[PDB]
RNA sequence: AAGCAGCUUUACAGAUCAAUGGCGGAGGGAGGUCAACAUCAAGAACUGUGGGCCUUUGCCUAUAGAACUUAUAACGAACAUGGUUCUUGCCUUUUACCAGAACCAUCCGGGUGUUGUCUCCAUAGAAACAGGUAAAGCUGUCCGUUACUGUGGGCUUGCCAUAUUUUUUGGAACUUUUC
């Protein structure tokens, strides 16, 4: 299952991430990979404090990537 | 194997034996195949010609279908100073487009239009060119994989054999040649000659048989218009009828003594 | 006495598949693909929808022994008696078909099937508009000719995706008899010579794009359907599909490892030839002519093909088909190739951008639909209709509006009952070929046919049904469509009795439906006129004229032309003429690129382009493309006040700078007049074409009613076209068919004595049809 | 498999899940794989609390993905 | 081998899960990874019921599987 | 495409020598210039079967079987005569004739099915019994190998072999409360 998934049209988009233990960090999807790891741009998880930092994801423990704006 | 049995009804053959009869049949089927040459020149262009009252060259002639055309209506509509005259409407142009080129055609069949331009290249010279060779009249133009891994055909060697230049020639043959099997007609019912006539001539031929060709073909063509056709419940057959009764008996005789006898029979009937 | 049709539903032949779960399918948009099958003169359209009909259904009543055997064809959408006695494709016809790609994905698809013949190109044109992917049929003797390579034009320029058949494979190795490695050299000379056509796209085996069949003989087949046929099992799965890509092209296996130039000592062949080419003639060289039983263990070790004892009795024709359709197993190549042919998200928006105007977005709660053809399916009269949005339902109460109608309308909406009237649909059905299967509802994406809609339109309608008043705002109408094609053959009718006049113009009218192609004129002096492409189309026109439509005989005409009208040179004497109005107008010859492109409706050229319907509203856009491309007056460029069908109109006059709010209200008035005048001429009543209207000098009377003023500028500036004509050095204008001709080589000189006999007849182009005994030459000749 | 191919034949119509989370979404079929990979619109997601909430794009992982629900009309449908 | 998952083809079985859950419903598929199709699903988690269609269980999900009735015709 | 196992039979040695289960069989096989009967041109076109409407014809819907003959249309890849009625030709009348049409016939031939008969070859076999139609193991009894094994043939087969991220070499283990 060489073919990876199309999130082209998302790179470079807004993203509300999934992952895993209840964790959810905002970013710009920079690139996909074929396991589904991504390369995220001006990280800032989701406490309420919502904390700057500027992130590579790892790509099992995420469930799914949302959209803030459609 | 090769007949269904004495009775004589079905036969089926074999390619050698279909390419030798083939060969030896040169002579009387001789003729040219491909559906092309027969334009303007088929069966519903005669009939064209023969509901129109116009004549194809080489073709028959008949009496007009509707021989009243003194009926005439004095009107402006095809008046000479309407109409301009660029090319004249020879005859093969109305029996090749019969609704255009025709003010009121009746009785009139729509013809085949055309037949893709026939590419066939076969030589009769040399027999040992193969099947597959370059004409003189065309036109000149990281990873590994385990080995024992092949084409599918690779474990028999050539793609020439030495049946199939025949067999190739057998397949574009006319009927009865392109078929390996079938069944038994009369005598009469095989029509040798008639593949000759459905023909056009030639030019050096005399006006004498250039015009017993046309003859041939009005015969032809009076036959496909008018079909009688056979009733289902005339099975009874004069002579099962007469083999019925006491009065009649069977042997087996030489066919010169069979007409030897009725020469003498029928001179006594007379007498 | 018509047509063959199954007009019993009972006989309505069995399907394999479920129909039900097909029309399951409808409600889903994306499971529903429409495929229309065009190309030139018999390349095997027809015998290419027979492979596809045959193998969905099961029994079918119409089939003969002979032509199940293989003698003879299946012609199962000539349906037409004409078509059946011509033997060619006269009308468009298709089927509504389950089919299941390699993966085993069923797909809903509408295949229409268009003739091939030249005279017959506006039947191309309703399949273009129709259909979301187009396959275009080459034959292999043939070659690329000159009408293949329109058929790519207009397939790139209606923003369709473009799929190739190379067909009749059989006539390579038969009549041809190429060894096989000249008809690799043969296949890569077409392939080579369709991207050329073909502009930042390329067309090859390995991409899925480029499928080879044999229709006679029965099969289709994909390198990536053949593979996965014969070839998978050998070799692990992770080189499945890194093998297929060595397949076309200059790679060269032999023991195992490909490499791009050949061994020292080996046989050397392609890729192709060797995996591919030499098992496809060791089939037909060994169906002919190995003996059964030694031919029996092959197809059984290689293929797991088996043999019945029926097939052995075959004569060579019919057993060579039936080994063919044994090893290639159905169409599913074919299949999958249409599926990875076409993604929707790319084109979807810019073809219904093209068949009407530009627009962001359908509400899609309304039903919106296009009536692209009136059909005179069966024993009934029928309209061909692709839905673009909403939902169609038996009982619906629609509005239906012909496109000539639809360019008022959409320019009314940039600026309440709808004026458009409202029709019951009585009957909804698909196609079938011989059939018409009945279904109560229609959803979006799929063609139908629909009774209760053909009294509405001549030709084209669009098809809408709204519940709202915020949505007449929002709606887009469609276009007249574009016939490829260009109707100048001229016959002219009269009944032979005169009171069966009311009988003719009922048929004429129906003839006027049914052949989109057609223009009936009616003369002042009573005389009807019919134009068409050709000699053929006429002669199919008449018959259903005389045979099908009216019962009564016409008497007809001559082949003709129609006459155009344009001038040399400019007005010299610029004469005034007066109805008190004082029109002055001049009138010159355009450029001879000017015309050029506005045949090909394209303005400009390369970087921007505009189109002839927008021509007017951007102003400053045109001037600068005016003078740029062309060279010409700065004066003229912003005062050109309009483009006709070949003529232009321009204002270069002294009383618009002095007075243009009093000439403003009247340009509406003179734009009427200009477009009355050029529709005739001053010569003959012929149109006009290709001439500079100037309008020099205008004077107008003081204080005189507008209402009155309107009656007299239209019959005046009539004539000042005709007065600013006729001083120009008249000239009568020609048109000139394009000559395409395929012959054998020796017979070209007498080829060329016909092109000297006729009058203005000059050939070009004398193409080697390579590989092959056949030439091609183009030419032009006089209509 | 019938297994692979069975979801690849449902696409377009609506489908239910279940989750190695535990929680269900429902939402009509956009894409499948061979993963068991999933791609929906509109999810209606429903954890075991019983928290509905509104998902608007997801995709789905193979092994989190627990038991899935076809339509019932693709029952008919040929292996 | 797998000569024993088709001889259960057209059959109803209890197959119990690795969450507990024991779906039953009538064979229609069967799959390499352990991937089993049912029509007529119905899962009892325990004295409780449920009903949803048709199922696609995985082969992770699986525990085993025990035959309830015999092949309907 | 080999070997191994499963599957089916097979020459078979068999468990049973019961009641069973399957495939064959109730008139062996191929043939005949043998015969009787049935059938062969029409909504692209066929009978039968089950349900419903109407109260069987009809109609609608479900379903099985469709041999031969037909699309550049037809049993015949062939091809003749006669009659009537028009319209013609030649012409002293009738016959015998000219040559076009429409409608009918006759004649020479053909296919498929069924039963019967004849010829040659084979044979023990249960090809035995009884119900009936326009036809048949059409139906009941019935038997031949015989349903669990071992040797022999063939495949419809196992998919053909992945402990290191989406399924089969474990992220499990264990504890505790609330009802
Ligand atoms: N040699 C050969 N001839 C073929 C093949 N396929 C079709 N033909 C012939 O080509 C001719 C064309 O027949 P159709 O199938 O109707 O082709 P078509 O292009 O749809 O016809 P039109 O629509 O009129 O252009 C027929 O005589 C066919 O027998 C083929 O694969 N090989
Ligand atoms: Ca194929
Ligand atoms: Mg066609």
């Amino acid at each position: 299952m060489v073919s990876t998934p199309e999130l082209k049209k998302y790179m470079d988009k807004k993203i509300l991430l999934n992952i895993n233990g209840s964790r959810k960090v905002a970013g710009i999807l920079r690139g996909y990979d074929i396991f589904l790891n991504v390369v995220l741009d001006d990280a800032m998880e989701i406490n309420a404090n919502n904390h700057q930092l500027g992130t590579v994801i790892r790509g099992n423990s995420i469930i799914s990537l949302e959209a803030l704006d459609a | 194997k090769k007949v269904n049995g004495t009775s004589y009804k079905k036969w089926s053959f074999d390619l050698p034996e279909m390419s030798n009869l083939y060969r030896l049949s040169t002579p009387l089927r001789d003729e040219v195949t491909d559906k092309n040459y027969y334009y303007l020149f088929d069966k519903k262009s005669f009939f064209n010609g023969k509901a129109l009252n116009n004549a194809i060259p080489g073709g028959p002639k008949f009496e007009p279908l509707y021989p009243r055309e003194e009926e005439e209506d004095y009107n402006e509509f095809n008046s000479i100073d309407r109409v301009i005259f660029r090319v004249p409407i020879r005859s093969e142009y109305k029996v090749a487009f019969p609704h255009l080129y025709n003010s009121r055609p009746r009785s009139v069949r729509i013809p085949w239009y055309n037949n893709p331009v026939s590419c066939i290249i076969q030589n009769d010279e040399e027999y040992d060119t193969p099947a597959l060779f370059f004409d003189p009249s065309l036109n000149p133009i990281d990873f590994t994989l385990p080995e024992d891994f092949a084409p599918l055909l690779a474990e028999e060697e050539e793609l020439i054999l030495p049946n199939t230049k025949d067999a190739m020639s057998l397949y574009h043959s006319p009927f009865p040649f392109n078929r390996t099997k079938g069944k038994m007609v009369r005598a009469q019912d095989v029509a040798l000659a008639k593949k000759w006539f459905l023909q056009h001539p030639d030019e050096e031929y005399p006006v004498k048989v250039k015009v017993s060709y046309q003859k041939l073909l009005k015969n032809y063509v009076l036959n496909e218009l008018h079909p009688t056709l056979p009733t289902n419940h005339n099975k009874t057959k004069l002579l099962k009828s007469l083999k019925n009764t006491k009065y009649f008996q069977q042997t087996t005789i030489d066919w010169v003594e069979a007409g030897l006898q009725l020469c003498r029979q029928g001179h006594n009937m007379l007498n | 006495e018509h047509t063959i049709f199954t007009q019993l539903k009972k006989n309505i032949p069995k399907t394999r598949y479920n129909r039900d779960y097909m029309l399951s399918m409808a409600n889903i948009p994306e499971r529903i693909i429409n495929v229309g099958v065009i190309g030139p003169l018999h390349s095997g359209k027809t015998s290419l929808m027979d492979l596809l009909v045959i193998d969905s259904h099961k029994r079918i009543p119409d089939m003969s022994k002979n032509v199940e055997l293989g003698w003879k064809p299946l012609r199962y959408l000539d349906n037409l008696k004409q078509e059946i006695d011509r033997g060619l494709s006269i009308k468009l016809n298709g089927s509504t078909l389950l089919c299941t790609d390699l993966e085993s994905k069923s797909r809903m698809i509408n295949f229409l099937d268009a003739p091939g013949h030249v005279n017959f190109m506006d039947e191309t044109a309703v399949a273009l508009a129709a259909s979301d992917l187009v396959l275009i049929v080459i034959d292999v003797v043939e070659g690329v000719t000159f009408v293949v390579e329109q058929l790519i034009k207009q397939s790139i320029k209606n923003n369709v995706a473009m799929c190739f058949v190379i067909n009749k494979l059989d006539r390579l190795i038969l009549d041809l008899k190429l060894p096989p490695m000249d008809a690799y050299l043969k296949l890569n000379h077409i392939i080579a010579n369709i991207n050329s056509f073909t502009k930042g796209n390329v067309f090859s085996p390995i991409d899925n794009n480029i499928i080879f069949a044999s229709t006679k003989l029965g099969f289709t087949f994909t390198i990536k359907e053949f593979v996965s046929y014969y070839y998978a099992h050998s070799i692990p799965s992770s080189k499945i599909d890194d093998f297929t890509t060595r397949l076309w092209g200059s790679v060269y296996y032999h023991k195992g490892n490909f490499r791009t130039k050949p061994f020292e000592n080996v046989e050397k062949y392609p890729t192709f030839v060797e995996f591919i080419l030499i098992p496809l003639y060791k089939i037909f060289s060994y169906a002919l002519s190995m003996e059964k039983d030694k031919l029996k263990n092959l197809l059984r070790s290689n293929f797991r093909v088996n043999l019945s004892q029926e097939a052995l009795q075959y004569d060579p024709q019919p057993f060579l088909k039936h080994v063919l359709q044994l090893i290639f197993r159905q169409q599913t190549g074919l299949v999958d190739a249409i599926t990875r042919c076409y993604q929707p998200f790319e084109l979807f928006d810019n073809k219904t951008a093209h068949l009407s105007i530009p627009g962001k977005s359908t509400p899609e709660g309304t039903l919106w639909a296009h009536v692209l053809k009136t059909v005179d399916y069966g024993g009934a009269e029928w309209s061909l209709v692709r839905i673009y949005s909403g939902l169609l339902k038996r009982g619906d109460t629609v509005r239906i509006l012909d496109t000539s109608q639809s360019e008022s309308r959409q320019k009314r909406q940039l600026h309440e009952d709808d004026e458009t009237p409202s029709c019951e649909v009585e009957e909804i059905g698909l196609l079938g070929g011989r059939y018409v299967y009945p279904v109560h509802e229609a959803h979006k994406g799929q063609i139908v046919l629909i009774k209760g809609i053909s009294s509405a339109y001549i030709k084209s309608a669009t098809l809408y049904s709204v519940k709202s008043k915020e949505d007449m705002k929002q709606l887009k109408f469609f276009k007249p469509l574009d016939y490829i094609t260009e109707a100048v053959f001229k016959i002219v009718l009269q009944p032979l009795l005169p009171r069966e006049l009311p009988k003719l113009l009922d048929a004429l009218n129906k003839i006027s439906k049914y052949y989109p192609g057609v223009i009936i004129k009616v003369e002042e002096s009573g005389e009807h006129v019919i134009l068409g492409n050709g000699e053929l189309y006429m002669d199919c026109l008449l018959y259903d004229l005389r045979a099908s439509y009216a019962k009564i005989e016409i008497k007809i005409s001559d082949p003709l032309t129609v006459f155009s009208e344009s001038c040399s040179n400019e007005s010299f004497a610029s004469i005034p003429v007066s109805n008190g109005l004082s029109i002055s107008v001049a009138a010159e010859p355009m450029d001879s690129k000017m015309i050029q492109d506005l045949s090909r409706n394209t303005l400009g050229k390369g970087q921007n382009c505009l189109d002839i319907d927008g021509i007017m509203d951007n102003p400053r856009k045109l001037s600068k493309i005016l003078r740029t491309e062309y060279g010409w007056d700065s004066l003229a460029s912003r005062n050109v006040w309009s483009f006709y069908n070949g003529n232009v109109l321009i204002n270069d006059t002294l009383p618009d700078e002095i007075s243009p709010e009093l000439l403003s209200k009247y340009k509406e008035q003179i734009i009427q007049g200009f477009y009355w005048a050029v529709k005739e001429g001053p010569l003959a009543e012929e149109p006009i074409y290709g001439v500079q209207y100037k309008l020099l000098s205008i004077s107008v009377p003081s204080d005189v009613n507008i209402d009155v003023m309107k009656s007299q500028i239209i019959p005046l500036m009539k004539k000042a076209c005709y007065v600013g004509l006729l001083t120009a050095i008249p000239i009568l204008l020609e048109p000139i068919y394009e000559v395409d001709i395929t012959v054998h080589a020796p017979l070209l000189p007498i080829v060329e004595e016909l092109m000297k006999k006729r009058r203005g007849s000059r050939i070009y182009k004398t193409i080697k049809v390579a590989g092959t005994p056949l030439l091609e030459v183009r030419g032009q000749v006089p209509v | 498999g019938i297994p692979v191919k069975l979801l690849n034949e449902a696409q377009g119509h609506i489908v239910s899940l279940e989750l190695t989370t535990g929680a269900t979404y429902r939402g009509k079929l956009v894409e499948s794989e061979d993963s068991m990979n999933v791609q929906l619109r509109d999810v209606i997601a429903t954890e075991p609390q019983g928290a509905v909430t509104h998902m608007d794009q997801i995709f789905v992982r193979g092994s989190q993905i627990k038991f899935i629900v076809v339509p019932d009309l693709l029952k008919n449908a040929p292996l | 081998h797998s000569s024993r998952l088709a001889n259960l083809i057209d059959y109803k079985l209890r197959v119990l899960t690795q969450d507990g859950r024991v779906y039953i419903g009538q064979l229609m598929a069967f799959d390499k990874h352990m991937n089993l199709v049912l029509n007529e699903c119905i899962e009892e988690r325990v004295v409780e019921k449920r009903v949803l269609g048709l199922t696609i269980l995985r082969g992770e999900q699986i525990l085993s599987t025990v035959v309830e009735d015999k092949p309907l015709l």
